[PDB]
């Protein structure tokens, strides 16, 4: 259940 | 949202190929002089076998890997590009969910000599038998052969830029809920991308671009070489591949 591009897009 | 869901006008459109072009030098992982450079630096022929001697799951972690790095690049380029970030979440998981593999297929051209058949791997160039150990050689050979075709267009870095990023805004992915505002996106790309090359006088290569089902062929071989190594060994996915890339091909 990895979901790690959320964490990339909303990474600033 | 973004000026780039609307008609641009060619002013608009220029701006647009120079900000393309900023975006992918930007976030290329690898720089293009150093991949010449190191052209001449080639795995030994006991490079090669120690690789070969590799157990099938550890090159198959080494390679998901390096996939995963070069897709934490395409995420950033995504990020970067004009209209990208004014997308719906969904959308943009969409887009790189479908695409972000397709983009590092058409990058790693650039990792690929095509003088002697090898691609810049873990620090030295190698031929496709460094990946024997994988057991996916049809997957390989059509990398290679891919890379090879690309290699034949002799693209500048900002021709790949444009290229990549029409790879990545592709209104016909299943799934868009915004599929107007992306196809307006992919519209101003692509005259960005044909004013770019009718400028440089490089028209001719659109005929010799690969067709879509291409690359869709190669990212479906991809997930399907590895659902069969994940039947194989799989702790090995669980335990030890990143979470990016399974996220990306294994649906989490
Ligand atoms: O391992 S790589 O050096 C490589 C370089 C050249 C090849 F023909 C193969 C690997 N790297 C960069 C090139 O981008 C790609 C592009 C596609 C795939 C992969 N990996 C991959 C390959 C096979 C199975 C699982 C996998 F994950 C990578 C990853």
């Amino acid at each position: 259940k990895h979901k790690i591009l959320h964490r990339l897009l909303q990474d600033s | 949202e973004n000026l780039y869901f609307q008609g641009a006008s060619l002013t608009e459109i220029e701006h647009l190929v120079q900000s393309v072009c900023k975006s992918y030098r930007e976030t290329c992982q690898l720089r293009l002089e150093d991949l010449l450079r190191q052209r001449s630096n080639i795995f030994s022929r006991e490079e090669v076998t120690g690789y070969q001697r590799k157990s099938m799951w550890e090159m198959w972690e080494r390679c998901a890997h390096h996939l995963t790095e070069a897709i934490q690049y395409v995420v950033e380029f995504a990020k970067r590009l004009s209209g990208f970030m004014e997308l719906c979440q969904n959308d943009q998981i969409v887009l790189l969910k479908a695409g972000a593999m397709e983009v590092v297929l058409v990058r790693m051209c650039r990792a690929y000599n095509a003088d002697n058949r090898t691609v810049f791997f873990e620090g030295k160039y190698g031929g496709m038998e460094l990946f024997r150990a994988l057991g996916c050689s049809e997957l390989i050979s059509s990398i290679f052969d891919f890379s090879h075709s690309l290699s034949a267009l002799h693209f500048s870095e900002d021709e790949i830029a444009l290229y990549t990023a029409l790879v990545l805004i592709n209104a016909h992915r299943p799934g868009l809920q915004e599929k107007r505002k992306v196809e307006q996106l992919q519209y101003n790309l692509e005259l960005a991308f044909h004013h770019h090359l009718c400028k440089t006088h490089r028209q001719s290569i659109l005929a010799k671009l690969p067709p879509k089902g291409k690359l869709r062929s190669l990212c479906s071989q991809h997930v399907e070489r590895l659902q069969i190594f994940q039947h194989l060994h799989p702790i090995v996915v669980q335990a030890a591949f990143p979470p990016l890339y399974k996220e990306l091909f294994s649906g989490g």
